[PDB]
C-alpha cells in the first residue's frame, strides 16, 4: 500500500555501505514499479554517485521513458543547462511551462536561466507572470526584488516588497527582506523601524530575532540576545547568534559550548556547521577542525541562508558537502 | 440650466460687509488603602459618640453586659448563505438583547446584516458574529463600521427578498439604500475573482 | 491653554477612560512609573501604549517619548495634569510618564485595544 | 442674529475683481458641459468603461522614503512634474516626478507642516525666483517659498494658534488659511494684506476648498457643519449638515454640481449644490476620511483616503467601489491626482509616499 517500507530499506542498504546490493534493489523497483515515481529519482540519485554523470543522463533518459511529473522536465533542463547552450533548456522550460504554471520551481528555474544569460528584463518578465499565477510564493518575490535591486531603482524594490508583505501577509521571510534591503541603502534607521514591526507581528520568529540582535550597537546587544532567548528558546537561530556574540567578545569557550548546542539541536542547518569550522579553525587544535568536519559529514544540512546559496548557483550544484562547507566558511 | 442660483441672484447686492451668521451649535478617583481605613475609623468612631451621647440624655437605656444619544454606532455584515434557523435565532437573540436595532436581509449568496447601538453591544455583537459562529465556503466578513447621528430602524426583523430591487427599495424605504449598494458591489467584485 | 506641543490632548471623557484603565492596569501589575521606565520599557518592546502629563515644567524632559513611539510604533496621548496621572498610577506624587506594559492572556486586552483605537484618531 | 460689519473698502474692490474674473469663467463652464453633454451615448458610455477599466488596472510604484518623520500632505504642480510633500519635522521636499529625486529641499518651519500648495501658475507662467509654493505649519505661521531659494519670502503674522490648511484661490491672487480661532481668513498677494476675516464657525477651521471658477468657497469645521460662502458678497449660501463628527476635508468637482465631504463617522458625502440636499452618503472606509479629492478637469472619480491603511476610488456618479488601493503600513495622511489625470500620489504616517498609476 505504500513505499515507505522500501524506502527504509534503501536508506538502511545505503548506510551498509552496500553499493551494489542498494543498486540492484533500485533497479529492480524501478523495473517492476512497485512504489510512484520516487524509483526514478533514486535511479537518478544513485547514477550520479554511481560511475560517472553518464549514468545519471541514462537514468535522466529512463525517467523520462517513466514519464514522471513536470518536474522531470525540470531536471532536464538543468541537466542541459548545467554543461550546454542555453537554448535546450529554454526549450525544456518552455515545455513544462505549456504543461504546467504551478509548480512555481519552473517559473524560478527559469528567470534564473534567463539572468544567467545577456540580459534580465526578461527574467522580471518571468518572475512577474510567476508571481501573477502562483501567487504566494516567497521565494519568487525574493528572486525580483533582488533582481530589481541589483539593476538600481531601490524604489521599484521597495514597492515590491511592500506587494509582497499585503499579498501574504505576516511572514517573516519578506520583513527580513525588507530590513535587509532598508539597511544595505544608507538608512539604518528605517532598517531599525521596520524591524520594530516586524518583531510585533511576528513575535516568535528565530531568524528576525538573530537579525536584530546584531542590529544593534555593541553595549546593547547581551540584553537584546536575553530576550530573544526568552521569547524563541531552543531555536537554532538564536543559538547561533548568541555563540557569534560570545565569538565576537573573546570569550571562545562559551562561544564553543553554545555551538555545540546549536549543533546538538539542530544538525540540518548549513550555516551553524560552517561558522562552527571557522570558529574552530580560528580557535582551537587541527584536532578541533577535523572532528568538526567529521561531524558535519556524518549528518548533511541544508535550509541555510547562505548555505543554500551556494548549493543553489549552478556553477558548483554537483559538488559534494566538504568542498561545499570550504566555499561557504570562505566567504565570510 | 443657464444660470446657477447664486449667479442669478448676483445678476448687485455687493458691499464692504462681513457675515456673522446663525450660529448653531454640534448636533472619579480611587481611595487609597489609608484613607479608606481612616474614612471607616472616622465614621464608626462618630456613631459611637453619637450612641453614647444619646445614652447620656436618657433617649436610649444604658447598654446591658453581655452574656446611543449623541451618535449611534452603526455595523454592516454580509454572509454567503443565512438560511440556518438555529444561527437565525442567535443572531436576534443576541441582537435584542444587547438592545442592537437593525434588520438582516436575506438574499441569493447575499444576506446582509445591520447592527446599531453603542460601542460595547458592537463590540459583543461582532465578537459573536466573527469568532463565536461556526459558518463550516460559507464566510461572514465585515463590510463597514461606523456611526450616525440616529438610528435608522427600530428592532431587528428577518425580512425576505428574492429580488434585488426589492432589497434596495426596502433598505431606501429608511433612507439606508446605501449599506446595500455597497454590500452588493462588493459581492459581485468577490464573485468576479 | 495648555502647552501647543503636547500635540495628542486628550479630553475629559477620554481622560476619564485613560485613568480608569491605567488603574486597572496597576492592579493587575502591567504598570510601569516614570520617563526612564517608560524609555525602558520602549526599548524592550513591551510597552502598549503611553501616557504623558501636559503640564511638565520645562516640557522638553518627556519629549524624547513621542519621537521613541514613532520609531517603535506605539501610540501615546497627553492627559493635563500629572497630579491625576500619579494618583491613577497609585502614588501620592505627581508623574509625568507612565506606561502599560503587555502581559500574555490578561483579561485587559480588550480595553488596551480599545483605547489604542481610540488614541490613534487623535493625530489629526 | 446675523450681525454684520463694515470692513475695508479693499475687501469691496476685491470682491468686485472676483466677480467680474468668475462670471466668464462660469458662462463659459455652463456652455462647454451644455456642449459636450449632447453627443452620441454609445460613445460616452464606451469611454467612461475605457476609464473604469484603466482606474480598475492601477499599480504602485515609487515608494520612497520621503522624510524620518510622517508626511503630512503631498501636491502635484502644474503639469505633473513636481510632488511637494510636507514632513511632520520642519522640513517640505521637491521631488522630481515619476523618478521622485529630490530638489532644493526647503527650510525654514519649527514645527509640524501642515499643508503645502504650488501657486496655479508655478511652472507654467511663473520665473521660478518668485512666489511658488505656501506652507504652513502647527503653530501660527504661513510662508511662502520659491523654486531656487531653500529658504522663505515675505511671511504672514496674521495667526497666533494652530492653522489647518491653506489653498490657493485659482486665479493665484488670493491665498486662503484657516485658523483654530474658529475662523478663516483670506490673502491678497496684490495688495499684501489680509482682507477677510470671516467668522462662521463654532469650532476652529480645518479644511477650504475654492470653487474651479472662483465663485464659491467651501469650508469644512471640526464642530461637523461645512459652510459655501460666496466670496462676490460672502453671505454664506449653504449650510450643509449630516455629519456628526468632525469635517476633515472638503473639495468641489469640475462641473459646479457636487460637493464632497470626508468626516470622522467613517462616511464621504456627496452633496449637490443645485439642490441644497445631500444626494448621497458613501460608507467609505473604517476609520476618518482625512481627504476627498475629485477628478481632474474631466471629473469623472472620487478618490477618498482615510487612517485605515488603504485608500479608494469610486465612480462619480454611482459611487461604485471601483478600485482599493492597499500597501501602506500606516495611516494615509494626504493624497493627490495630477492634474492630466494619469497619476495619483498618497503619503502616510509610514514617512512613504507611493505613486499608483495605470499599467
Amino acid at each position: 500500500k505504500a513505499e515507505v517500507l522500501w524506502l527504509m530499506g534503501a536508506k538502511s542498504k545505503w548506510l551498509a555501505g552496500d553499493v551494489p546490493a542498494a543498486r540492484s534493489i533500485l533497479a529492480l523497483a524501478f523495473q517492476a514499479n512497485p512504489n510512484s515515481e520516487e524509483i526514478w529519482l533514486a535511479a537518478v540519485k544513485l547514477e550520479s554517485e554511481n560511475d560517472e554523470y553518464e549514468r545519471a543522463r541514462r537514468l535522466l533518459a529512463k525517467a523520462r521513458s517513466s514519464a514522471p511529473t513536470a518536474r522531470v522536465f525540470m531536471k532536464s533542463v538543468k541537466l542541459e543547462w548545467v554543461q550546454d547552450n542555453i537554448r535546450a533548456a529554454q526549450d525544456l522550460c518552455e515545455e513544462a511551462l505549456r504543461h504546467y504554471e504551478d509548480f512555481p520551481k519552473l517559473w524560478m528555474m527559469k528567470g534564473q536561466i534567463e539572468e544567467q544569460k545577456e540580459m534580465m528584463e526578461k527574467a522580471r518578465e518571468a518572475y512577474n507572470q510567476g508571481l501573477k499565477k502562483c501567487p504566494h510564493s516567497t521565494p519568487l518575490w525574493l528572486l525580483l526584488s533582488r533582481l530589481e535591486e541589483k539593476i538600481g531603482q531601490l524604489t521599484r524594490a521597495r514597492a515590491i516588497l511592500e506587494k509582497s508583505r499585503l499579498k501574504n501577509p505576516k511572514n517573516p521571510g519578506l520583513w527580513l527582506e525588507s530590513v535587509r534591503l532598508e539597511y544595505r541603502a544608507g538608512l539604518k534607521n528605517i532598517a531599525n523601524t521596520l524591524m520594530a514591526k516586524a518583531l510585533q507581528e511576528c513575535p516568535n520568529s528565530g531568524i528576525l530575532w538573530s537579525e536584530a540582535i546584531f542590529l544593534e550597537a555593541r553595549p546593547q546587544r547581551r540584553t537584546k540576545s536575553v530576550d530573544a532567548l526568552k521569547k524563541c528558546e531552543h531555536d537554532p537561530h538564536v543559538l547561533l547568534a548568541v555563540a557569534k556574540l560570545f565569538w565576537s567578545q573573546r570569550k571562545i569557550t562559551k562561544a564553543r559550548e553554545w555551538f555545540h548546542r546549536t549543533v546538538k539541536i539542530d544538525s540540518d542547518l548549513g550555516d551553524a556547521w560552517a561558522f562552527f569550522y571557522k570558529f574552530e579553525l580560528q580557535h582551537g587544535t587541527e584536532e578541533q577542525q577535523e572532528e568538526v568536519r567529521k561531524r558535519c559529514e556524518s549528518a548533511e544540512p541544508r535550509h541555510g541562508e547562505l548555505w543554500c546559496a551556494v548549493s543553489k548557483d549552478i556553477a558548483n550544484w554537483q559538488k559534494k558537502i566538504g568542498d561545499i562547507l570550504r566555499l561557504v566558511a570562505g566567504r565570510i | 440650466p443657464e444660470i446657477e442660483w447664486w449667479d442669478s441672484y448676483i445678476i448687485f447686492g455687493i458691499t464692504n460687509l462681513v457675515e456673522h451668521p446663525a450660529q448653531l451649535n454640534p448636533p472619579g478617583v480611587y481611595l487609597t488603602k489609608k484613607e479608606q481605613k481612616k474614612l471607616r475609623r472616622q465614621t464608626r468612631r462618630e456613631a459611637q459618640k453619637e450612641l453614647q451621647e444619646k445614652v447620656r440624655l436618657g433617649l436610649m437605656p444604658p447598654p446591658e453586659p453581655k452574656v446611543i444619544s449623541q451618535g449611534v454606532h452603526i455595523s454592516v455584515y454580509r454572509v454567503r448563505n443565512l438560511s440556518n434557523p438555529a444561527k437565525k435565532f442567535k443572531i436576534e437573540a443576541n441582537a435584542g438583547q444587547l438592545y442592537l436595532t437593525g434588520v438582516v436581509v436575506l438574499h441569493k449568496d447575499v444576506n446582509v446584516v445591520v447592527v446599531e447601538g453603542g460601542p460595547k453591544a458592537q463590540k459583543k455583537f461582532k465578537r459573536l458574529m466573527l469568532h463565536r459562529i461556526k459558518w463550516d465556503t460559507n464566510k461572514c466578513v465585515l463590510v463597514w463600521e461606523g456611526t450616525a447621528k440616529d438610528r435608522s430602524f427600530g428592532e431587528m426583523k428577518f425580512k425576505q427578498c428574492p429580488t434585488e430591487n426589492m432589497a434596495r427599495e426596502h433598505f431606501k424605504k429608511h433612507g439606508a439604500e446605501h449599506y446595500w449598494d455597497l454590500a452588493l458591489s462588493e459581492s459581485v467584485l468577490e464573485s468576479t475573482d | 491653554d495648555v502647552n501647543p506641543k503636547a500635540y495628542p490632548l486628550a479630553d475629559a471623557h477620554l481622560t476619564k477612560k485613560l485613568l480608569d484603565l491605567v488603574q486597572q492596569s496597576c492592579n493587575y501589575k502591567q504598570l510601569r512609573k516614570g520617563a526612564n521606565e517608560a524609555t525602558k520599557t520602549l526599548n524592550r518592546g513591551i510597552s502598549e501604549f503611553i501616557v504623558m502629563a501636559a503640564d511638565a515644567e520645562p516640557l522638553e524632559i518627556i519629549l524624547h517619548l513621542p519621537l521613541l513611539c514613532e520609531d517603535k510604533n506605539v501610540p501615546y496621548v497627553f492627559v493635563r495634569s500629572k497630579q491625576a496621572l500619579g494618583r491613577a498610577c497609585g502614588v501620592s506624587r505627581p508623574v509625568i510618564a507612565c506606561s502599560v506594559t503587555i502581559k500574555e492572556g490578561s483579561q485587559l486586552k480588550q480595553q488596551i485595544q480599545s483605547i489604542q483605537q481610540s488614541i490613534e484618531r487623535l493625530l489629526v | 442674529q446675523t450681525w454684520y460689519h463694515e470692513g475695508p473698502n479693499s475687501l469691496k474692490v476685491a470682491r468686485l475683481w472676483i466677480a467680474n474674473y468668475s462670471l466668464p469663467r462660469a458662462m463659459k463652464r455652463l456652455e462647454e458641459a451644455r456642449l459636450h453633454k449632447e453627443i452620441p451615448e454609445t460613445t460616452r458610455t464606451s469611454q467612461m468603461q475605457e476609464l473604469h477599466k484603466s482606474l480598475r488596472s492601477l499599480n504602485n510604484f515609487c515608494s520612497q522614503i520621503g522624510d524620518d518623520r510622517p508626511i503630512s500632505y503631498c501636491h502635484f504642480s502644474p503639469n505633473s512634474k513636481m510632488l511637494a510633500t510636507a514632513c511632520w519635522s520642519g522640513l517640505c521636499k521637491l521631488w522630481s516626478v515619476p523618478d521622485c529625486n529630490l530638489l532644493h529641499t526647503l527650510r525654514g518651519h519649527n514645527t509640524n507642516v501642515g499643508a503645502i500648495v504650488f501657486h496655479p501658475k508655478s511652472t507654467v507662467s511663473l520665473d521660478p525666483k518668485d512666489v511658488n509654493l505656501a506652507s504652513c505649519a502647527a503653530d501660527g505661521s504661513v510662508k511662502l517659498w520659491s523654486l531656487d531659494s531653500d529658504e522663505p519670502v515675505a511671511d504672514i503674522e496674521g495667526h497666533t494658534v494652530r492653522v489647518a490648511r491653506v489653498m490657493w484661490h485659482p486665479s493665484g491672487r488670493f491665498l486662503g488659511t484657516t485658523c483654530y480661532d474658529r475662523s478663516w481668513r483670506l490673502w491678497d498677494l496684490e495688495a499684501q494684506e489680509e482682507i477677510l476675516h470671516q467668522e462662521g464657525h463654532s469650532m476652529g477651521v480645518y479644511d477650504i476648498a475654492f470653487h474651479q471658477d472662483g465663485s464659491l468657497a467651501g469650508t469644512g469645521g471640526l464642530d461637523a457643519f461645512g459652510r459655501v460662502w460666496d466670496l462676490r458678497t460672502g453671505r454664506c449660501i449653504m449650510f450643509l449638515e449630516g455629519h456628526l463628527k468632525e469635517i476633515y476635508g472638503i473639495n468641489f468637482s469640475p462641473n459646479g454640481y457636487h460637493i464632497a465631504t470626508g468626516s470622522g463617522d467613517n462616511t464621504c458625502k456627496v452633496w449637490d449644490l443645485r439642490q441644497r440636499r445631500c444626494v448621497y452618503t458613501i460608507p467609505a472606509h473604517q476609520n476618518l476620511v482625512t481627504g476627498v479629492k475629485f477628478e481632474p478637469i474631466h471629473g469623472n472619480f472620487l478618490l477618498t483616503g482615510a487612517y485605515d491603511n488603504t485608500a479608494k476610488i469610486w465612480t462619480h456618479p454611482g459611487w461604485s467601489p471601483l478600485k482599493t488601493l492597499a500597501g501602506h503600513e500606516g495611516k494615509v495622511m494626504g493624497l493627490d491626482i495630477s492634474s492630466d489625470g494619469q497619476l495619483i500620489a498618497t503619503c502616510s504616517y509610514d514617512r512613504t509616499f507611493k505613486l499608483w498609476m495605470a499599467e
